[PDB]
RNA sequence: GACGGAGCCAGCGAGAAACUCCGUCGUGCUGGGGAUUCAACGAGGAAUUCCUAGUAAGCGCAAGUCAUCAGCUUGCGUUGAUUACGUCCCUGCCCUUUGUACACACCG
């Protein structure tokens, strides 16, 4: 405040148990849950089961049903992800 | 008679081979005196 | 606007004096100009020539442009050095490069660092342009590797610090393009090559050009300022010139 | 009913010629052509051949090369004069183009009683080719109006230049006859010949 | 800082490398590019809304950038300064360009036509000048020095009429119809002008 | 640094930033007393704003743009002696 | 589907009007195929809307009652 | 003293100083009448302001221009700028500002270069 | 006879040959009917253009 | 002298100048 | 455009021209060319270099301030344009193919 008032062109005002009322809010009718994005609530992650591959696309892949050719490219697909990482 | 200043060098062949041997050695050792992000 | 420039120069001359005293006490890091922007912002370079340049000098400027990844060539038609430098500083350029010649033979190379210096002037010898090479082809413009050989004295480090900052930082590790500046008796041979990593060594190929540069003036200010105080100058009529070495 | 704004005859300590106050009545090129009656016959060339802002002399020092299309705002007469100076030896001298265009307009009036500036507009409109070809062989496609007017000026100037390059005819008279012939639409004008050939070639590769 | 008014959250924050003080701001109509100006740096910082990275810095002003605005339609940027000039920036497009227009005095405020064909600027001389963006020529000029009312301060030792403290408008804006300007400043007056013919409609205390 | 900040700060340093002190360095006024008269009479503007209070301290970025007011009779004298009074700029 | 989204709008923007009329016929053919439409309904909708926006003034010009 | 104003016009290195005072309509450039300025072909250029606003306003003033520096074209444009500027300044100082506004409006409507210096500060078109 | 058509939209990313711009134009005689055409010169929006043939449809010229 | 000419304050004002 | 008159406008730096007005000449290697009296040269092949605004180009003036330069180098001013300022179609050179990116939207 002090260095402000000396170097301010215009008027600068001086800056200023029991339960307390919150003077100011960040709206009342708004709900906290509605303020959170779907991604924030939940986002697809890695496989919980070791025999599954789930991508961020939301598709899970059981290794048993995967054919050999599909398994190969997926392994190579991961390697590219790991390589630059 | 005296000469005041250095003679400007002549880039002869045995000069050239010496410089390129130096250049190959640093690339062989990957010793580059280059700027890097900070 | 002129008042700001006048004040900044006084602060700058004070800073170098303080930096010079600190180094002398150490005698008993990167320079202040480049410390602020070292490795943060890539250099911005303009290459130009003297008025009514010969065709070869224009060609040589293009070659220097290709040498520097972030270089832009500007025609110097009727531009005045204050007008040139002021127009340059507004655009935010880091360095300015100006060339001279003699009957289509490049002669001198001067580098001035903005906003406030330093300015370094070089003299060229044994210049060999790539256009002299037939069927040479086009260059690679990747961020090249830099080689600095035989720079030992404090001035040599200063020449290194000036020159090093003209390039972009952080060349990728396996870049095939390398630029080398080898100091040999104050005569810096400038070479650049493209190399291939072979199973039993390294093979390099010249693409050109060749030229030898010698510093003869280094000044604490922009090239426009012929009033600026001199950091260092090359003495030629001194009795020890024929055997004295500086870099 | 009338309105008067001046109640006293005006006399200046420095004499001024009568033609100058007559010009104060209305702005006229070289104080000797009015732009009021000028209209562009072809709708397409409108908004690119600019004649609404009257000027005394071609010289304007207007800054028309900043934008891609400020050239359209330039008065057409300056465009002709500035195109006229060419071939290196004439570079640097627009004022010579100004004298040449003045003499050319005088010649146009002498040969043809119509307002010469209208003749220039007519010639430019007539000699702007409407389609031509592009190398692929060739394939025929059409032309933007700006590029039309640019060729119109260029071809007229080039025909005038080459015609009198080594001829007794001076630049003024060859330019004048080229403009007259182009305005008439006669094939005699070189620019109209080039227009016809280009459009014919486009038709062949249509 | 960027704020969502549906969910009331600061989803993004932008800052310069050296903590540059910002005094003016403008946002692209597409809501993808933001430009801010500073009173100490003289260069307009540009960030990407989606990424939050500094795209580049628009340099060229010899003075601090006083105010900024994007054309709502053409998306052209107009920048003003105490440099006594106005610069039109065509940031979008393969090629980059700057069109400087000189003005008689220091510029304080700038308003953009909703059509995006004209720009108005308020100068320290107390003038509202309107220019055609596509051609970059002046089209109208309005006086304001007489219209403004400024009261002598109790501490003033000089008369209000002789005073020069504030006869300029520090803020201006158009009417959405496009025929009026409301102007305000460090004074006791709000003046509403009628742009095509340069007269005062009404004045408010 | 902070240890410097302990001792570098001085009353003289703050007084150095006084607008009456500053333009004296800029040579607008012979003397500090001449300066405080001019500011009170209202001839000196910092940036786009007029200042009539001597005790104002100019921060560094505003240091460059401290100047006289356009319609100052003083400035009219400044351009007159050097013979560059341009009446269009009203100064 | 094979056309990349980044270039879809422009490909739909290059579309000639008389050709656009045929694209409407194609959408009709998709429509009798209920299952195929349901599989890829959203992508069809965006393309149709952009086209109608693209040539709205041309479509109103057409007076074919069958259309 | 006699009411008068002083102004300048700049074009490249050409600089014209125009001194305007109450008078009987006397234009002189470098001590010679405006009608004698050269080159003659560009003479109308310097007639341009005198002509646009009407010779009547000039009848009540005596006005003198001194030009130095630059070339003939730059000198002509310096003169025309200086005369426009001086007319406007004189009208404001000693005549109603309504006429001042009218003068500015007319001049800027025709060509803004009469009133503001047209300075081609070099700009690097190539970014960087 | 020659028709006049007002440029209504400049086409982008058309792969046209260098110096060639694809454009869409609305005929003046009938604001409805539209055609796509290939041009050389610098063109913009709101320009009018003269066509000998109103039947050919433009095709990418590579 | 050259430096004095460069970094001259255009705003500097003096009294004997009035003469 | 050549020639004869007239008219005139700069900025660098301390051991003017181009140009404008009026006249003559006249498509003839001529009143162009100026080498050694009156030559070659009448616009330049295959090819090839560069170039976007006070820019290309013309014009003169000044100083040789430790490298280089001696009718060559730098600097100063004067005169001052056409075309394009859009494209990845060809060529060449690069970047991406873990949103990672704090909301919405879009993507997958």
């Amino acid at each position: 405040y002090k260095l402000d008032v000396l170097s301010s062109v215009h008027f600068v005002p001086k800056p200023a148990e029991t339960p307390t009322i919150s003077m100011e809010d960040a709206p009342l009718y708004m709900s906290n849950a509605s303020s959170l994005a779907p991604q924030e609530i939940y986002n697809v992650g890695k496989a919980e089961k070791d025999g599954e591959i789930r991508l961020k696309n939301g598709v899970a892949m059981s290794k048993e049903e995967l054919t050999r050719e599909d398994k190969n490219r997926l392994r190579r697909a991961l390697k590219r992800k790991r390589s630059k990482a | 008679f005296d000469r005041t200043a250095k003679p400007v060098p002549v880039i002869t062949s045995e000069v050239t081979e010496s410089l390129e041997d130096m250049i190959r050695r640093r690339i062989q050792d990957s010793n580059f005196d280059d700027l890097q992000r900070r | 606007m002129l008042r700001r420039q006048a004040r900044e120069r006084r602060e700058y001359l004070y800073r170098k004096a303080q930096e010079l005293q600190d180094s002398q006490l150490q005698q008993k890091q990167v320079d202040d100009e480049y410390a602020a922007t070292s490795g943060i912002m890539d250099p911005r370079i303009i290459v130009t020539t003297s008025r009514d340049p010969s065709t070869r000098l224009s060609q040589f400027a293009k070659e220097i442009k290709l040498l520097f990844p972030n270089a832009v060539r500007l025609n110097r038609g009727n531009y005045v050095m204050p007008n040139l430098v002021d127009a340059c500083k507004k655009s935010g350029t880091t360095d300015l490069v100006v060339l001279h010649e003699h009957r289509g033979v490049p002669t001198s190379l001067t580098i001035s660092h903005f906003p406030h210096g330093p300015t370094a002037q070089f003299s060229l010898h044994n210049v060999v342009m790539r256009h002299d090479i037939i069927n040479a082809g086009n260059q690679s413009e990747v961020n090249p590797h830099l080689i600095f050989d035989n720079f030992t004295t404090a001035l040599g480090k200063r020449v290194v610090c000036i020159l090093k900052h003209l390039f972009n930082a952080g060349p990728k590790k396996d870049s095939e393009r390398v630029i080398t500046f080898a100091n040999r008796g104050d005569f810096i041979s400038v070479r650049q090559h493209v190399y291939v990593r072979t199973r039993e060594g390294v093979e390099i190929a010249e693409v050109g050009p060749r030229f030898e540069m010698r510093l003869f003036e280094l000044r604490l200010g922009t090239l426009e300022n012929k009033d600026a105080d001199v950091e260092w100058q090359l003495r030629r009529f001194i009795r020890t010139a024929n055997k004295k070495d500086y870099l | 009913f009338e309105v008067v704004e001046e109640f006293t005859p005006v006399v200046l300590a420095t004499p001024i010629p009568e033609e100058v106050q007559q010009a104060q009545t209305e702005i006229k090129l070289f104080n000797k052509w009015s732009f009021e009656e000028v209209e562009v016959k072809d709708a397409s060339l409108v908004d690119y051949v600019q004649v609404r802002q009257p000027i005394f002399v071609a010289h304007t020092a207007g800054r028309y090369a900043n934008k891609r299309f400020r050239k359209a705002q330039c008065p057409i007469i300056e465009r002709l004069t500035n195109s006229l100076m060419m071939n290196g030896r004439n570079n640097g001298k627009k004022l010579k183009a100004v004298r040449i265009i003045k003499h050319t307009l005088d010649i146009i009036n002498v040969l043809t009683d119509q307002n010469p500036i209208q003749v220039v507009v007519d010639a430019i409109t007539n000699t702007g080719p409407r389609e031509d070809t592009t190398r692929v062989r060739r394939q025929a496609v059409d032309v933007s109006p700006l590029r039309r007017v640019n060729q119109a000026i260029a071809l007229l100037t080039i025909g005038a230049r080459e015609a009198a390059f080594r001829n007794i005819k001076t630049i003024a008279e060859t330019l004048a006859e080229e403009l007259i012939n182009a305005a008439k639409g006669s094939s005699t004008s070189y620019a109209i010949k080039k227009k016809d050939e280009l459009e014919r070639v486009a038709k062949s590769n249509r | 800082r960027a704020w969502d008014l549906i969910r009331y959250r600061n989803f993004r924050t932008f800052t310069g490398t050296e903590r540059i003080q910002f005094n003016c701001l403008a946002v692209d109509p597409s809501g993808e590019v933001v430009c801010a100006g500073s009173l100490d740096n003289f260069d307009i910082h540009v960030w990407s809304v989606q990424t939050g990275q500094l795209l580049d810095a628009l340099s060229g002003h010899e003075g601090p950038v006083s105010c900024l605005s994007f054309s709502q339609e053409n998306s052209v940027l107009a920048s003003a300064s105490w440099d006594k000039t106005i610069r039109i920036w065509s940031i979008f497009g393969r090629s980059q360009q700057v069109e400087p227009i000189e003005v008689y005095s220091d510029v304080l405020a700038l308003s953009m036509r909703p059509d995006g064909k004209e720009v108005a600027v308020s100068t320290l001389k107390g003038q509202i000048s309107i220019f055609n963006i596509e051609d970059a020529k002046q089209v109208g000029n309005i006086d304001c020095r007489k219209d403004i009312i400024s009261g002598r301060f109790n501490q003033d030792r000089f008369t209000a009429k002789n005073s020069e403290r504030s006869k300029f408008f520090t803020t201006i804006h158009y009417s959405f119809d496009g025929m009026a300007i409301v102007a305000g400043g460090n004074n006791n007056s709000i003046c509403l002008y009628d742009v095509p013919n340069e007269v005062l409609l009404k004045r408010f205390i | 640094k902070i240890s410097d900040l302990e001792n570098k700060v001085t009353v003289s340093a703050i007084c150095r930033r006084r607008l009456p002190v500053i333009m004296h360095r800029l040579k607008m006024a012979e003397t500090i007393q001449d300066a405080v008269k001019f500011i009170e009479q209202g001839h000196v503007r910092v940036g786009p704003n007029l200042i009539n209070d001597p005790a104002y301290l100019v921060t560094r970025n505003m240091e460059d743009y401290v100047t006289w007011v356009d319609n100052s009779k003083i400035k009219k004298t400044l351009l007159r002696y050097r013979n560059q009074i341009d009446d269009f700029d009203f100064s | 589907l094979r056309i990349r989204m980044s270039q879809l709008e422009d490909a739909l923007m290059v579309m000639p009007f008389s050709y656009v009329l045929k694209f409407l016929k194609f959408i009709d053919t998709v429509m009798q195929n209920k299952t195929l439409l349901h599989s890829h309904l959203p992508l069809i909708c965006k393309n149709l809307f952009f086209i109608i926006k693209f040539n709205h003034k041309e479509l109103v010009s057409q007076k074919n009652e069958e259309l | 003293a006699v009411p008068s104003v002083q102004t300048f016009g700049k074009k490249k290195s050409a600089t014209a100083v125009a001194h305007v005072k109450a008078g009987k309509g006397l234009i002189k450039v470098n001590g010679s009448p405006i009608t004698l300025v050269e080159p003659e072909i560009l003479r109308f250029k310097v007639y341009e302001p005198l002509l646009l606003v009407g010779l009547d306003k000039f009848s009540n003033i005596d006005i003198r221009v001194r030009v130095t520096g630059g070339g003939h074209v730059s000198q002509v444009y310096a003169i025309r700028q200086a005369i426009a500027k001086g007319l406007v300044a004189y009208h404001q100082k000693y005549v109603d500002e309504q006429s001042k506004n009218e003068l500015k409006k007319a001049f800027t409507s025709y060509d803004r270069t009469l009133l503001i210096a047209d300075s081609r500060r070099p700009e690097p078109k190539k970014f960087g | 006879p020659v028709t006049l058509a007002k440029v209504i939209k400049v086409l982008g990313r058309t792969g046209s040959r260098g110096g060639v711009t694809q454009v869409r134009v609305e005929f003046l005689e009938d604001t409805s009917r539209t055609i796509v055409r290939n041009v050389k010169g610098p063109v913009r929006e709101n320009d009018i253009l003269v066509l000998m043939e109103s039947e050919r449809e433009a095709r990418r010229l590579r | 002298l050259r430096e004095k000419a460069k970094e001259r304050n255009p705003d500097e004002y003096y009294h004997a100048m009035h003469s």
